């Protein structure tokens, strides 16, 4: 589930570290 | 005011506010020292094993080290598995493991460490909460329900739940079911409830159902620094980009990228066409909640920066061609994909995620009339071979009412003022 053209994930972007 | 020392632990005190004292001062190799001769000296002491896991966090930051991190998050565990652990230092401890088990990325450790903890501490609210956003994180929607109707049956004003709550209904389209909870919930004041994204949701909620309400909320949230405007509601920006709903070809720089979809448009088109005709299922119908009514599909080439090549086998010349423009192809926070809108359709007032891209259309086949797209206060037609240029991240709304399909060619660019740097660094969205 990823933001396209919206907001509609409660995240947007994917942590993975420093 | 948390006790976090154990019977033995007070009888080492000094001992351990001397590293302690070592870690504050920044001394963070001396303290890491210090706290391992604890550990080897007194392996069962609680405090003596935090004090490692803390100073263990502190050189992950001093080094930016995914490696040490790792090793601290294994430390937090340990404190949790020695004998008289003080509950302050249980909940500390645990709760840390499961913040940094987060920002490593590790949402399913994480899960695991906040399902523990809830069981620890059962009557502890908040804990609850935080397994909701767990469950949030890995896009488990249906156990972050069922986490948030758990604490309000128990806490039926607990704001964070309220928002959490709405936030989880709106998503499943229940648009007048989510607006009392996320704005009881901001409402509230609770730690957790000022976040744009609930501001954000619970304005488009109201546009959705007809209350004039819903630029109240967009004030606020720009009051209170969510939204850099009423109109650009992103969240995911970087500050001091330029910021106008309509642009010009030569306003973004882009002039070669421009003229290359113009000069080449039927290539585009006739690609377009060719997959709607021969490869239909490659055109993906619209999923994130954006239609009142109507008929909306993407075959998407690039998305997050990333080629798709077995898309890219149903419109070859197009990547090709596409492939020269490294603003577009690299653009890690946009798409490049075709379009199609059937008659009787309309998209919603919305805003995409991120000041960091401009939206490019080029018009492929466009009905004479019905077709039109609102950003901000003017709305404009597409022209067949012709480029329109937007930035999404303003509120904009979509009208198909012809008597025939549209199709459209989606070109996202970097923010033109992005510099080189940004471009590599950002995280894709
Ligand atoms: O480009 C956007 O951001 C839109 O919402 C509309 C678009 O998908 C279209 O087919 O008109
Ligand atoms: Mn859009």
């Amino acid at each position: 589930g990823k933001c396209k053209d919206g907001l509609g994930e409660y995240t947007c972007t994917s942590l993975e570290g420093f | 005011k948390p006790k976090l020392l154990n019977k033995f632990d007070k009888t080492i005190k000094a001992e351990l506010d001397a590293a302690e004292k070592l870690r504050k001062r920044g001394k963070i190799e001396e303290a890491v020292n210090a706290f391992k001769e604890l550990v080897r000296k007194y392996p069962q002491s609680p405090r003596a094993r935090y004090g490692k896991a803390q100073c263990e966090d502190d050189l992950a930051e001093k080094r930016r080290s995914n490696e040490v991190l790792r090793g601290a998050i294994e430390t937090y565990q340990e404190v949790a598995s020695l004998p008289d652990v003080p509950a302050d230092l249980l909940k500390l401890s645990l709760k840390r493991r499961s913040d940094r088990q987060q920002f490593l990325g590790h949402m399913r450790g994480s899960l695991l460490t906040l399902q523990r903890l809830v069981q620890l501490f059962p009557n502890d609210t908040s804990l609850k909460n935080d397994l909701g956003v767990g469950y949030l994180l890995i896009g488990d929607n249906d156990n972050a329900k069922k986490v948030y109707e758990e604490v309000l049956s128990v806490t039926p004003n607990d704001g964070f739940a309220k928002v959490h709550y709405g936030f989880i209904l709106k998503a499943q389209n229940k648009i007048a079911e989510s607006i009392p909870y996320l704005k009881e919930g901001i409402e509230s004041g609770d730690p957790g409830t000022d976040d744009g994204r609930f501001y954000f949701h619970l304005g488009d909620a109201m546009q959705r159902v007809g209350n004039k309400e819903a630029y109240k909320w967009y004030e606020l949230g720009h009051k209170r620094g969510h939204f850099a405007s009423v109109w650009q509601r992103s969240l995911y920006n970087v500050n001091g980009l330029k910021a106008q709903p309509w642009w010009t070809p030569k306003e973004t720089g882009y002039t070669e990228l421009v003229k290359s979809l113009e000069r080449n448009w039927k290539l585009i088109r006739d690609e377009g066409l060719a997959v709607m005709d021969k490869a239909k299922g490659l055109f993906l119908p619209e999923d994130e909640n954006l239609r009142e009514k109507g008929d909306w599909s993407q075959f998407t080439l690039w998305q997050q920066g990333r080629r798709n090549e077995n898309a890219c086998k149903g419109a070859p010349k197009t990547c090709t061609l596409l492939e020269k423009f490294p603003e577009t192809t690299g653009c890690r926070r946009g798409q490049i994909k075709y379009s199609i809108m059937h008659p009787g359709t309309h998209v919603w007032p919305h805003t995409g995620p991120t000041n960091c891209r401009l939206r490019m259309h080029l018009g492929l086949v466009i009905p004479k009339e019905g077709c039109k797209i609102r950003c901000a206060n003017e709305t404009k037609t597409w022209e067949e071979g012709k480029v329109l240029i937007f930035d999404d991240s303003f509120e904009h709304e979509v009208w198909q009412d012809a008597s025939s399909f549209r199709l459209i060619f989606i070109v996202d660019v970097w923010h033109p003022e992005l510099t080189p740097q940004q471009r590599r660094s950002l995280p894709a969205i």
